[PDB]
């Protein structure tokens, strides 16, 4: 019995050891991904301001034409 | 009423508490001793895991009794924090922290005082007298920190 | 052999936590994955209006030379 | 030769070995029988935590022994599946397991059967029989999955 229980309490440990070792990996994943999804938003932030930079030229080149 | 509570280190502490406390409201007073949020808390009593809405009495908790407490991985609310450097951390927070307690939070993890770390959010640096509600810092919010 | 019995029943309790800890974690970086994936959405939509807009530019110019 | 394989959770699994059967067969016989892949398996008997490369004589495992089987939440390298409803999920896989495989741990997963899955990634539907690696097909990868109706 003493052994039993001393057996499912090492079995238990490592079990225990394993989820948290598996949890700081998950961890380190999202924040990879984190990472990923803040680049991301800085291509839309760049592509959104040349979007609208050529509009204005587009407009503009239309008005410098009219002003001919 | 006086109780113990233990973990699977050999950390103990003692709480005030009165028969009627809910075991949220004891959660609560273990995190205004130890700085444990409550739900990062798992208390536990002949085996057995105490439901928050529940009073000490539910669960025949008496005086001199020693509630079990096992500490969660993680809670509810995680933050980002990007370093100049490419460097992420993720922050264990609660909206009523504070910004000194979260650079607190940095200081444990990466060791940069806090009066060393400027916060930065959607381009303001964050006050330290402030809480993370008052920005409207939500989960997984990524705050900017640059050292001075 | 009680002290064994009880770190037993905790260390069980803390099994079943980290698990639990785990697949919120899980279900976390799921949701990231979701978001991500909305944000290339963006990306692609913005290409094509650079794309298209560049190209508008460069016609107009090449149209009023024309005349 | 037949022994047990106990998880924490009480599930007892009966296999079919041999003695010097090398613990990395006894953990792709319980991959076919559950769902789970070997890189999530680590057995245990007497104490000794079982590798994979040496054998059940190796480590004098008798006819009816029972191992205790350890399990890790997930493995080395996970893909996303996304459906045309918008629900993620999330797989353990390894770079050389074939769509077929990949197919099977849906079905596992969420129930859906094998030849009414499409995979689609890149905008290129994936062929049953060639590999992830074999379609550049990294961890965090996110694939569509599409379902054939009839």
């Amino acid at each position: 019995r003493k052994q039993e229980l001393v057996t499912q309490n090492e079995l238990l440990k490592q079990q225990v050891k394993i989820f948290e070792e598996d949890f700081q990996r998950e961890r380190s994943d999202r924040e990879r991904m984190n990472e990923e999804k803040e680049e991301l938003k800085k291509q839309v932030e760049k592509l959104q301001a040349q979007v609208t930079l050529t509009n204005a030229q587009l407009k503009t080149l239309k008005e410098e034409e009219k002003a001919k | 009423m006086q109780i113990f509570v233990k973990t699977l280190t050999g950390k103990t502490i003692t709480l005030e508490v009165e028969p009627s406390d809910t075991i949220e409201n004891v959660k609560a007073k273990i995190q205004d001793k130890e700085g444990i949020p409550p739900d990062q808390q798992r208390l536990i009593f002949a085996g057995k895991q105490l439901e928050d809405g529940r009073t000490l009495s539910d669960y025949n908790i008496q005086k001199e009794s020693t509630l079990h407490l096992v500490l969660r991985l993680r809670g509810g609310m995680q933050i980002f924090v990007k370093t100049l450097t490419g460097k992420t951390i993720t922050l264990e927070v609660e909206p009523s922290d504070t910004i000194e307690n979260v650079k607190a939070k940095i200081q444990d993890k990466e060791g940069i005082p806090p009066d060393q770390q400027r916060l930065i959010f959607a381009g303001k640096q964050l006050e330290d007298g402030r809480t993370l509600s008052d920005y409207n810092i939500q989960k997984e919010s990524t705050l900017h920190l640059v050292l001075r």
